[PDB]
RNA sequence: GUGAAGAGGGAAACAACCCAGACCGCCAGCUAAGGUCCCAAAGUCAUGGUUAAGUGGGAAACGAUGUGGGAAGGCCCAGACAGCCAGGAUGUUGGCUUAGAAGCAGCCAUCAUUUAAAGAAAGCGUAAUAGCUCACUGGUCGAGUCGGCCUGCGCGGAAGAU
RNA sequence: GAUGUCGGCUCAUCACAUCCUGGGGCUGAAGUAGGUCCCAAGGGUAUGGCUGUUCGCCAUUUAAAGUGGUACGCGAGCUGG
């Protein structure tokens, strides 16, 4: 998984929220991966999406990077009664929104940057969906 | 450019701006200047393609509102958040 | 396969021309005769240059003849020469390894002219700039 | 044939044949693309 | 759409019935079809055997195109023969002629055997060949299939009752 | 909020869900939720459309000229789209690597000429060339056509124990 | 206000994500046996050494010695390790 490089807290709420994010849409790169679907991502998915990613676009490209995990929750393992105490993080979650902007490219095709970002979610489980910035 | 066909709007409230957007006619408006606000209702099908291009964001735009030409650009314009479908265009005249 | 048509076309250096194998099995199998080919070609290359594989154009006959024109050294192989480095230009186009005259271009054009397509003298011209353009050669002349 | 549940594409020969609910694969030039399934 | 708007033709010496649904030719070089099609309209001309989209459907065009070319290859399925070869790789395969059988193995111990239907001719000088001349375009086809389905080409070697084409790569064999 | 402490009607039956709170009787009438092909009371109702999987009647990642509707774009009688006639030339079987890799192991060139069109090339083949075929382009053909987009309904994915 | 735990024995029965036989696809498929994957439950699916082990390890066979459910099947049938 992937964590925060700094913390105030080391235990989290699950989080319940309602969709929508301010973050809608791209204001870097020309192209990106917006989100249909909402969820939690443990952050193995984050770092498997980053790699595939990268190789396709190879050093063509410019990178900006959106998702953070910084929501910890604890696991608690097996043969252990449930709420009795509480577990150790074992989980870093990035509670995620309709609309949440991914990755965003750059200095690429618009063919290339599709085919970077269909070997990046699919190993993202979520349904995604393709940014053309435009001039907005 | 796009000459776009609209037509007023007297439906207001988040019940008759839903409802209005089935019927592909979505609402909007236009201001400028300390000119009276124009409430209008576009074509959603028609302005979709239309801003899809860029020429849309970029160009004078000219809504043709009851035989009256109104002459704007447009400026902020109000998205679907994770369909390329509109629910709503700010319109500043030019 | 080894399936070839009588027209053949080859480059081969003196004493390379000897084996049946570099040449390929194919066009040893037909009317043309390694032997024969061999000591007829390698007599005319002592008057011409050579250092690198020499284009000549065999035309195969079914009486077990053959008639064959051997061209004037490569373009890339003369453009070698005029750059002053020779035997290869390695990987062109990632270094710089000659230079190449507008003088030297209208020189090859003119020697090769026999066996080139071209409207003049000028598009033959054109032709051999950019086999050393090719080759890595500039042209800043 | 070889359960493979994406089409893909694998060759231009590959003619993508429809050949009742499943689309299969047909390929006359390697019968290495061939799949049950799509 | 093309075929099934192209104009369908009854060649000279052929003949049709009045039918419903039914494609049934009479005459000579042309006297047999029983062909259903099931969304056609038979109507008729004097050298047009005209059909079109049946009632109920939205697809019975579909029909009309299939109908078009399925008359006129059976008019050249008496006329022509088909399989006028049918080679084969691998020794020991052979075949034999009795001008009603074929006899076919791949060195089996009992040779296996086709008792060609009726109005379907055969007979070849050839015996790594098989020459079939009989009637209808279909029939002949089925007949055909049968004979190269016991071994086929491979591809490494090509070895297989072939027809008029192989598939063959020369892949590197192992454990050489 | 209900059950607890509430029956009745509906959810196949199923305390907790949905409808509606039973003083009592009457082989009375009108409705609610929910239903109206048969078992089993009432529409094989009227109007229009969609769907062929028995979908409806368990499933997702994901895959697919499935099929219906809408808008826009590209191409089209100055000839598109399929098929068919061809062109497939030349400097140049270019260079590194290798005796020989000289379009097509890998690496580099991937320019220019001939032109209506013709890549120093997509694969088969050869260590690799040679050859075969090909995205590339002209003629013939004779009328519509090619992919995305929004969107409805289907399809595959879909294996278990009396 | 009692539903006898596990294992074996004995007797099974069902499911298929199939170990074997039957039918295939692909193969780097030389033949040869195979490898891999698909269809298939009709039938068939080893004896011993040690250990209560279910299981495992080991020995030697066989076409193969499948896997799981059935109160980790079966004590108002047996044993009581």
């Amino acid at each position: 998984m992937l964590q925060p490089k700094r913390t105030k807290f080391r235990k989290m709420h699950k989080g319940r929220n309602r969709g929508l994010a301010q973050g809608t849409d791209v204001s870097f790169g020309s192209f990106g991966l917006k989100a249909v679907g909402r969820g939690r991502l443990t952050a193995r998915q984050i770092e498997a999406a980053r790699r595939a990613m990268t190789r396709a676009v190879k050093r063509q490209g410019k990178i900006w990077i959106r998702v953070f995990p910084d929501k910890p929750i604890t696991e608690k393992p097996l043969a252990v009664r449930m709420g009795k105490g509480k577990g150790n993080v074992e989980y870093w979650v990035a509670l995620i929104q309709p609309g949440k902007v991914l990755y965003e490219m750059d200095g690429v095709p618009e063919e290339l940057a599709r085919e970077a970002f269909k070997l990046a979610a699919a190993k993202l489980p979520i349904k995604t969906t393709f940014v053309t910035k435009t001039v907005m | 450019m796009f000459t776009i066909n609209a037509e007023v709007r007297k439906e207001q409230g988040k019940g008759a701006s839903r409802r209005l957007r089935a019927a592909n006619k979505f609402p909007a408006i236009i201001y400028g200047g300390k000119e009276a606000p124009l409430a209008i209702e576009l074509d959603h099908d028609k302005v979709m393609n239309m801003q899809a291009k860029a020429e849309f964001y970029s160009e004078v735009l000219t809504i043709v509102v009851d035989g009256k030409e109104i002459k704007v650009k447009a400026q902020d314009v109000q998205r679907h958040p994770y369909k390329p479908k509109l629910q709503h265009i700010d319109f500043v005249r030019a | 396969a080894k399936k070839v048509q009588a027209y053949v076309k080859l480059q081969v250096a003196a004493g390379m021309a000897n084996p049946s194998p570099p040449v390929g099995p194919a066009l040893g199998q037909q009317g043309v005769n390694i032997m024969e080919f061999c000591k007829a070609f390698n007599a005319k290359t002592d008057s011409i240059e050579k250092g690198l594989p020499i284009p000549v154009v065999i035309t195969v006959y079914a009486d077990r003849s053959f008639t064959f024109v051997t061209k004037t050294p490569p373009a890339a192989v003369l453009l070698k020469k005029a750059a002053g480095i020779k035997s290869g230009s390695g990987k062109p186009n990632k270094d710089k390894v000659g230079k190449i005259s507008r003088a030297q271009l209208q020189e090859i054009a003119q020697t090769k002219a026999a066996d080139m397509t071209g409207a003049d003298i000028e598009a033959m011209t054109r032709s051999i700039e950019g086999t050393a353009r090719s080759m890595g050669l500039v042209v800043e002349d | 044939m070889k359960v493979r549940a994406s089409v893909k594409k694998l060759c231009r020969n590959c003619k993508i044949v429809k050949r009742d609910g499943v689309i299969r694969v047909i390929c006359s030039a390697e019968p290495k693309h061939k799949q049950r399934q799509g | 759409s093309r075929v099934a708007k192209a104009p369908v033709v009854v060649p000279a010496g052929v003949d049709v019935k009045i039918n419903g649904q039914v494609i049934t030719i009479k005459g000579k070089n042309g006297e047999l079809t029983r062909t259903l099609n099931d969304a056609v309209e038979v109507k008729h001309a004097d050298n047009t055997l005209t059909f079109g989209p049946r009632d109920g459907y939205a697809d019975g065009w579909a029909q009309a195109g299939t109908a078009r070319a399925l008359l006129n290859s059976m008019v050249i399925g008496v006329t022509e023969g088909f399989t006028k070869k049918l080679q084969l790789v691998g020794v020991g395969y052979r075949a034999a002629v009795k001008g009603n059988v074929i006899n076919l193995s791949l060195g089996f111990s009992h040779p296996v055997d086709h008792q060609l239907p009726a109005g379907i001719t055969a007979e070849c000088p050839t015996q790594t060949e098989i020459v079939l001349k009989g009637a209808d375009k279909q029939v002949i086809g089925q007949v055909a299939a049968d004979l190269r389905a016991y071994r086929r080409p491979e591809p490494y070697k090509g070895k297989g009752v072939r027809y008029a084409d192989e598939v063959v790569r020369t892949k590197e064999a192992k454990k050489k």
